[PDB]
């Protein structure tokens, strides 16, 4: 890389120190520039074309400083699916925002439906215990609850299914057009 | 930008987006007309077309005015 | 006096024939004796063309005219 004797010695240290490669690359650059200046300076020493010490000072100044610089949002699977598909539909931003609010209301509906199905299950557990007990008054009361709670739960079931069909069909239509 | 297309009935311009389907330029139409060729000059906001039924080449602005024979 | 042209409805329009509106409520009604989809219908929109609905669809046939009892 360098003709110069003592610049070859200095250049090895920077490899050993693993300095910043860009600064390391620039360190080669100015040393390759300096070696031309250094040989030029000495070329005057055999040519006797300097006696004022300029061509020594100018080069050692840079070298000495070089010694310093280098040391040298949804919850239900169905609404998530509908939102994911509706993202790729031909919806206007206004229709997209209205559709977002519609999925929020649909999500509230499905949460209500699953809450009442779980209530229909714990009322079924109470009904199983009562039927095993066999008390006619307990059976009559638990029926008055259960047989009407079933219809309330099922009416929500129909309404959630219809809303899901409408939303899914509208998204599928808005994906092809 | 919009999608310029030509047919026998008319020359029309529709948005590239499939949501907002309404035309964005006045549909060019003639009585015996049969349109084939189209191009545009967006600096003057004009469209060139050829009525193959008349054998005439026209130019017309986007807003529907300024029909002239080329 | 025929200024400020702008198109409201164009999608699916088939054969639009009848039209009526009630600016006091903001609905626009128009009839259509066969769409690009095939179905003839009477439909309702807002007066800006948005939020279209099949207002009548069964046994519609060839709806030719519309008026409103305001």
């Amino acid at each position: 890389e360098f003709r110069m004797e003592k610049l070859n010695q200095l250049w090895e240290k920077a490899k050993r120190l693993h300095l910043s490669p860009v600064r390391l690359a620039e360190l080669h650059s100015d040393l390759k520039i300096q070696e031309r200046d250094e040989l030029n300076w000495k070329k005057l020493k055999v040519e006797g074309l300097d006696g004022d010490g300029e061509k020594e000072a100018k080069l050692v100044h840079n070298l000495n400083v070089i010694l310093a610089r280098y040391g040298l949002e949804f919850e239900e699977p169905r609404v998530i699916d509908l939102w994911d598909l509706a993202q790729s539909a031909n919806f206007t931003e206004k229709e997209l925002e209205s559709f977002r609010e519609e999925l929020k209301h649909f999500e509230a509906k499905i949460e209500k439906h699953n809450h009442y199905q779980k209530q229909l299950e714990i009322s079924h557990q109470k009904l199983k215990h009562v039927e095993s007990i066999g008390d006619p008054e307990h059976i009559s009361r638990n029926k008055e609850k259960y047989v009407l709670l079933e219809e309330k739960t099922k009416e929500l079931g129909y309404k959630v299914k219809k809303h899901l069909q409408d939303l899914s069909s509208r998204v599928s239509r808005a994906r092809h057009n | 930008n919009f999608l310029l297309f030509s047919s026998k009935t008319a020359v029309r311009g529709i948005p590239f987006t499939l949501s907002t389907q309404e035309d964005v330029m006045v549909p060019v139409t003639g009585s015996p007309s049969f349109f084939v060729g189209i191009d545009f000059d967006a600096q003057h906001s004009t469209v060139f077309y050829s009525d193959l039924s008349k054998d005439i080449i026209y130019k017309q602005k986007i807003d529907g005015t300024g029909k002239e024979v080329i | 006096e025929g200024n400020q042209r702008v198109t409201l409805i164009t999608e699916n329009l088939g054969h639009p024939r009848g039209i009526a509106l009630d600016p006091t409520v903001g609905y626009l009604f128009f009839s259509d004796w066969g769409s690009l989809s095939g179905q003839p219908k009477v439909e309702r929109a807002f007066m800006d063309g948005s939020n279209r609905k099949d207002l009548v669809t069964t046994k519609v046939g060839w709806p030719a005219g519309i008026t409103l009892d305001l």
